[PDB]
């Protein structure tokens, strides 16, 4: 019989997973700060890994990789492209991002600011985007053309910003003309398998994409919270702005030609990849005396081109509703049976 | 050399005394003699805690016998081991105590204590470094009850830096020589709550359900019920016997079992028991020992462990076995089980081995708890006695000895006071 | 990568490799006493109670 | 030359002070009896391994050490012991009972009555040292006498020898091998008592020299003997620079300058490699770069924690055997391209290497199989603040209910000292952590 602990109550996604646990008749959930534990479904913050791997006779996993907050914090993860030379300044499917410091408190103000410039001269598009890791849902960004109004949004804050260039040629879903994200779940385990799950969603504007008004930010801003209180059209075309694969696939088809696989999944398997072997070595828990397990949410934009872009990526996602069964099903299956055996079509694409 | 010295007192007291000294002194591989003879030098390292080497080459038990009548002492003196005991160290009176507690406490023992502390003073001053003193007695009578812990009162005074240790039967109406036991174990237990480090609770109670259930005895005997103690009283001092780690001390024993002065209350158990007689050829696997060991079926004191929690625990294993798989199967039973172990003391459970056998058996396990549980052996006496105190029955035979009301109340008072404690920190 | 500082010898050799740039005896006796004291004093307690 | 008084107290600090001179002897070529045949100079010297022995007029050499416990059974062992011939009477020092695993009664109750008689051994052996250096302090966290007698020696030789310095070798507690439940107020007890006392201290965690024991040695239940043997190799190669000709570690003062800039962070993390099992049939030989790839793996160090998720502040390598800069150069190059090391920005990315051409020495008929190269590495983590965090966290759950406190109470000690002592290693921790960040 298998003992676990459950330290973040407010999640989503493991709660389901605790449910399941006991529904095996096989795994007992123990107070909250037991140590005798086999599993830790940890807290969101200040996890206390220093703990872990130090009970005699307890294999011990938990569901975070330590180090993993490089890749998910928005700074971290501009200063991690820039600085690993296995994804260096020059990459391809990360937009151009900066980090800015706010004045009252390194920094990369110049270096924006002679970026900028050359566009401006050149002609060429020059609307950015300021957002942080403090940025509460929807609040907390700002989409601008002019530098000045950028830079004096950060001052006017406390924490880092990012300065990144935003895409000003969507891809746009008809009917509708409107902007997505595609948000994809990615389940890592302890022997460092990286397994996509089969179903993402896209999460859709209703209101037709306006490249004249940068300052209603409800045509511009895909996040969920946003459209269902701004935005007047909220359900119109699908059921609580989600599209999911089949439909967006038979989309792809019908209007130009093309499949999901070809056209975005490889991109979004490469982008993947590529960014999780990049700090393996980093947060790996091979040789060490716990193991770790994550599920990140990643978060893409895609082109007018059919070219995907990486946009965030998140440590503690949540899932779409009806997603939930399969998925956390899945990790159970995946990620903590494999370490803890119980007495054909995975739901995960192995990476 | 740390040495102890033992007191048994009262009827009850220098019966299983005696057993115990017989158990041990094979394990020794002492005769009745006093004349050793053992294959192995591991029964000679640490003789000298529980044996003096009086003369060439005898080995005298550091035993002090004690009653308010003759007739057990005389027959401890027939049985088998009677001749090792010092003559010196029999201390007895005429009277008797009839089954009062008054009567050992404040008349007829206060006679004869005394003549008890020279013998103790005799047998310390001998002493290279003395650890302090073990007491069996039981807390039903008036000798070993009232006259016992008067014992222990005017050994604290005289050693107030030794350890105090005892085995303390308990009383229970299912093996009940008199309606005043409950009035006499009140009066005591208040008595060894301040005075003493570590109080193992024999539960006549639990004695003899271990003998009716488990053993399959339909009518048992105090000789049986003395077997189980002997048995458990060889299992708890193995640690102090013979070479080791942990708890090989006194002291370091009460540090590791003992959180809060006045909870140091515990519950032994022992395994294996088994019916005869077809099954008790086979060895038993350690996870058998193990299994067991923990079983209420096995515990000694007549309280259920899983009605509280463990504040500490401390284990022993004899004999050859493995000390992997001794490992294994202890910290199994305490990963299953977790929510019975206090998660604020951490890692309460202590293991030891021992690599020789009790007699008549390939391995054994000896289990010693402090649970909170045993609250329910003092509230089953608290509960018994303020039924007759209610109506002030048979307390003529107390106050007639001087005692009065008011000390009655105060012992209950203080029982009460210790049960709530327990309930507190099962709760914690 | 840069070494420094190499000195040889017949039982071996050391460099450096560079990758990038108080309580007095008379507090301490008080201590103990004060200690010994409060030692002392519990002891007198019990022996107090011991005589009631 | 300059000499170093070792001294070992309580049980682990005695039985591991066994150990270590037995193996001093072995690489020395002392015999038994104390009779060296190597060296020449009969009846004196001053070569690098007289630091550790003196002589006498009639050849023998011996140990500069002192043996401290509060029972007599530890101590009665070495002067019984193989290697009894080494050691004189007034080099071992015995008490009648012991500290009970009580700090208190080791720090409060016994120490006071056995401290002067201590320093006056110790000063026996000053007396024959003309420079003296200082000393290197042998003892567990956990029991009575290991924590409390020594941090009680520690505040006086403080005192009697202010210039001199100090090192530690700490055995962290273990449930797996502990013998007490109130090891971690021990430890944090003297701790807080021993901090402003100390330059230099290893921790070893039992835990870790347990499962290298398991999983190297393939022992499956290994017993203080063969934790003891391992140990005695770490603590001869972090020692081997003071007994032998070189450049590195030469004396006490170096290990402070070279491994602790920060005076109150003074724990260097241990890792040693390779640990190889004699009873393998033949195991292949391992390279430099593959010992020295070994040093920065968690389960080869001497306490687990995790130095990629930390900060170093000096990084030292010691190789014993066939070892030449130019491997350790290759080596140390490839490590820097795999391997995560972020150092702190005040202190150069660098590593002091140290390289003695004996191979590691190993006790006839141990666990141990003798390699042709190996390496301990000696850094300073933050990361082994991991270690402090476990034990005030243990020390937390225990104090909050004050549980087995009127032990240490009823010793003389305060209730205050617990939470003084607590408020000291909660500052320990933010110091890591800012240093950390
Ligand atoms: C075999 C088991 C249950 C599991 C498989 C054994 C598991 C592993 C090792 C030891 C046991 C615990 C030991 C004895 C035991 O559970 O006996 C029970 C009864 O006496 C209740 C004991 C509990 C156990 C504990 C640990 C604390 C409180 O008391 C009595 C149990 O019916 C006996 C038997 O079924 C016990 O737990
Ligand atoms: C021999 C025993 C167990 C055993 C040995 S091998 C096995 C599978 N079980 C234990 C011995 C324990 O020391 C205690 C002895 C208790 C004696 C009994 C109370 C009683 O006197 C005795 C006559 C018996 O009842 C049995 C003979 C059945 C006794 O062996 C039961 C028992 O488990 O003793
Ligand atoms: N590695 C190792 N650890 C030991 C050894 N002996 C004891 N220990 C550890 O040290 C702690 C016990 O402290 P001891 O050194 O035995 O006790 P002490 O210092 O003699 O103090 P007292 O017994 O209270 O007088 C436990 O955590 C043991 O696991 C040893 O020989 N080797
Ligand atoms: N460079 C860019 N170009 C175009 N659109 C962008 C963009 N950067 C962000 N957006 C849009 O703005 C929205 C803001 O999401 P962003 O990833 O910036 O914060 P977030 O709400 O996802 C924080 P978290 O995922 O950690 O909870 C995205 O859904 C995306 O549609
Ligand atoms: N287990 C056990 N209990 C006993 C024995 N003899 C008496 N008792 C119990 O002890 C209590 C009687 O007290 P006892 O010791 O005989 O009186 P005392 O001589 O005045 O101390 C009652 O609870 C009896 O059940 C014995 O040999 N074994
Ligand atoms: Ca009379
Ligand atoms: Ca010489
Ligand atoms: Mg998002
Ligand atoms: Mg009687
Ligand atoms: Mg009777
Ligand atoms: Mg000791």
């Amino acid at each position: 019989m298998y003992t676990f602990v459950v330290r973040d109550e407010n999640s989503s996604v493991y709660a389901e997973v605790s449910r399941l646990l006991l529904a095996t008749g096989q795994w007992k959930r123990l107070r909250k700060d037991n140590p005798r534990f086999n599993l830790m479904l940890g807290e969101r913050n200040r996890l206390p890994f220093g703990r872990l791997g130090h009970e005699p006779g307890l294999v011990q996993l938990v569901n975070y990789y330590r180090g993993a907050d490089k890749l998910c914090r928005k700074a971290s993860l501009v200063k991690l492209i820039k600085t690993s030379p296995e994804l260096s300044e020059s990459c391809t499917w990360f937009p151009e991002s900066y980090v800015i410091y706010p004045t009252n408190l390194t920094d990369e103000r110049e270096v924006f600011l002679a970026a900028y410039n050359r566009r401006r001269e050149g002609r060429e598009g020059n609307v950015w985007i300021a957002k942080s890791s403090a940025g509460a849902k929807g609040e907390g960004i700002l989409i601008s053309s002019e530098a000045s109004e950028l830079l004096d949004f950060i001052d006017e804050q406390g924490q880092v910003h990012v300065i990144q260039k935003y895409l000003e040629k969507p891809l746009l879903l008809e009917p509708g003309h409107r902007k997505f994200d595609i948000r994809s779940w990615v389940l890592v385990d302890h022997l460092y398998n990286i397994y996509l799950y089969r179903e993402g969603v896209l999460r859709t504007s209703s209101e037709p994409y306006n490249s004249a008004n940068f300052q209603d930010k409800t045509c511009h801003l895909t996040n969920h919270c946003i459209q269902k209180e701004y935005s007047k059209n909220y359900g119109r075309y699908e059921e609580g702005n989600e599209m999911f694969f089949e439909e967006f696939n038979q989309y792809l088809m019908d209007a130009l030609n093309t499949t999901l696989e070809n056209s975005i999944l490889l991109q979004i398997k490469h982008i993947i990849r590529s960014c999780l072997m990049c700090i393996e070595p980093a947060i790996s828990t091979k040789h060490l005396h716990y193991q770790s397990f994550q599920l990140f949410g990643f978060d893409f934009m895609v082109d007018e081109e059919l070219k995907v872009w990486l946009i965030e990526v998140n440590g503690a996602p949540a899932c779409a509703q009806k997603l939930y069964a399969e998925l956390c099903q899945g990790i159970v299956d995946v990620a903590i049976s494999s370490v803890f055996p119980l007495a054909p079509t995975s739901i995960f694409i192995k990476l | 050399m740390r040495e102890i010295v033992h007191i048994q007192a009262g009827q009850c007291g220098n019966q299983i005394g005696a057993k115990f000294w017989e158990v041990i002194s094979d394990e020794h591989g002492i005769d009745p003699t006093g004349s050793y003879h053992g294959d192995s030098d591991l029964q000679l390292e640490r003789i000298n805690v529980y044996y003096n080497e009086a003369t060439g080459n005898k080995y005298v038990p550091r035993a002090i016998l004690v009653d308010l009548e003759p007739g057990t002492m005389d027959s401890v003196r027939s049985g088998p081991f009677g001749q090792i005991f010092r003559p010196d160290n029999f201390v007895f009176g005429q009277s008797g105590a009839g089954n009062n507690w008054a009567k050992g406490h404040y008349t007829e023992g206060a006679e004869l204590v005394d003549s008890v502390l020279d013998v103790v003073r005799k047998e310390s001053e001998s002493c290279d470094c003395l650890q302090g003193f073990q007491l069996t007695h039981s807390l039903g009578g008036g000798t070993g009850s009232g006259m016992g812990t008067l014992l222990i009162s005017k050994i604290r005074e005289e050693y107030p830096d030794r350890i105090m240790n005892t085995f303390s039967v308990m009383p229970s109406p299912k093996v009940s020589d008199t309606v005043v036991e409950p009035y006499n174990a009140t009066l005591s237990v208040h008595q060894l709550v301040e005075n003493t480090d570590e109080t193992y609770c024999i539960d006549n109670e639990a004695l003899y359900d271990i003998c009716f259930r488990t053993l399959k005895l339909t009518t048992p005997t105090y000789g049986d019920l003395n077997h189980l103690v002997s048995a458990t009283m060889s299992g708890v001092t193995t640690c102090l016997r013979f070479p080791g780690q942990l708890n090989a001390d006194l002291r370091k024993l009460a540090v590791n079992m003992v959180p809060f002065p006045r909870l140091h209350f515990f519950m032994p158990g022992f395994a294996p028991l088994t019916s005869r007689g077809s099954q008790q050829y086979r060895a038993l696997t350690v996870p058998e020992l193990t299994q067991q060991m923990f079983d209420s079926k096995n515990m000694m004191a007549a309280c259920d462990p899983r009605h509280g929690r463990y504040l500490t625990v401390a284990a022993i294993f004899r004999g050859r076995m493995s000390m992997k798989e001794v490992d294994e199967q202890m910290l199994n039973v305490q990963n299953k089980n977790s929510s019975y172990f206090v998660e604020w003391i951490p890692n309460n459970v202590k293991t030891a081995v021992c690599d020789i056998p009790p007699r008549g058996l390939k391995m054994s396990a000896t289990f010693i708890g402090n649970s909170t549980a045993i609250q329910e052996l003092f509230k089953r006496i608290s509960e018994q006695f303020t039924a007759m105190f209610r109506r002030k029955a048979f307390l003529h035979w107390y106050t007639g000895e001087g005692m009065d009301e008011m000390e009655f109340t105060e012992a209950e008072s203080n029982m009460n006071d210790l049960v709530s404690e327990y309930q507190q920190y099962q709760d914690a | 990568m840069e070494v420094i500082e190499l000195n040889k010898c017949t039982s071996g050799q050391s460099f450096e490799v560079i990758l990038k740039p108080d309580p007095s005896l008379e507090e301490i006796q008080k201590k103990l006493e004060a200690a010994e004291e409060r030692r002392k004093y519990q002891e007198a307690e019990l022996l107090k109670h011991l005589a009631e | 030359m300059r000499e170093c008084i070792s001294i070992h107290v309580g049980q682990a600090g005695v039985q591991i002070g066994n150990a270590c001179w037995e193996l001093y002897c072995l690489e020395h070529g002392i015999q038994p009896d104390g009779q060296m045949p190597s060296d020449k100079t009969i009846g004196g010297g001053d070569d690098s391994f007289n630091t550790f022995f003196s002589e006498t007029g009639a050849g023998k050499h011996v140990p500069r050490a002192v043996f401290v416990d509060l029972e007599p059974t530890v101590i009665d062992e070495v002067r019984t012991g193989t290697y009894r011939q080494l050691f004189h009477p007034e080099q071992l020092i015995t008490g009648k009972e012991d500290a009970a695993n009580n700090y208190a009664r080791g720090h409060y109750t016994i120490g006071k009555e056995i401290i002067d008689l201590v320093l006056d051994r110790i000063r026996k052996l000053a007396d024959q040292c003309t420079g003296l250096q200082g000393f290197l302090v042998f003892h567990s966290f956990g029991g009575g006498t290991g924590s409390g007698f020594t941090s009680l020696l520690m505040e006086r030789l403080s005192v009697d020898y202010g210039k001199k310095s100090k090192l530690e070798f700490s055995i962290y507690p273990a449930p797996q091998v502990s013998t007490a439940v109130v090891e971690p107020y021990n430890s944090i007890l003297t701790t807080h008592t021993t901090l402003e006392h100390s330059d230099c201290a290893f921790m070893v965690d039992n835990e870790a020299i347990y499962d290298i024991c398991r999983r190297n040695l393939d022992i499956e239940r290994p017993t203080y003997t063969n934790l003891n043997r391992l140990i005695s190799q770490i603590v001869s190669s972090i020692t081997a620079s003071l007994r032998f000709d070189g450049a590195l570690n030469v004396d006490l003062t170096e290990f402070q300058t070279n491994l602790v800039p920060y005076p109150r962070i003074h724990f260097p993390l241990a890792t040693y490699a390779p640990v190889i099992s004699a009873e393998k049939a033949y195991h292949e030989q391992l390279s430099v770069a593959e010992i020295t790839n070994a040093c920065f793996e968690p389960a080869n160090q001497m306490v687990k924690c995790d130095p990629r998720h930390g900060k170093y502040m000096a990084c030292c390598l010691l190789y014993r055997g066939d070892v030449v800069p130019k491997d350790v150069n290759a080596a140390i190059a490839t490590i820097k391209t795999k391997r995560s090391i972020q150092f702190v920005d005040w202190c150069p990315t660098g590593f002091k290497v140290g390289i003695n051409y004996q191979p590691p020495t190993v006790v006839p008929g141990g666990d141990l199989a003798k390699v042709q190269r190996a390496v301990c590495m000696l850094s300073n983590t933050t990361a082994i603040a991991e270690a402090w965090a476990r034990l005030d966290h243990k020390f937390d759950l225990m104090y909050a209910k004050r549980a087995f406190v009127h032990w240490y109470v009823g010793e003389g000690m305060e209730e205050g000292e617990f939470s003084e002592a607590r408020e000291d290693m909660a500052a320990l921790e933010k110091d890591y952590e800012e240093v950390g960040v």
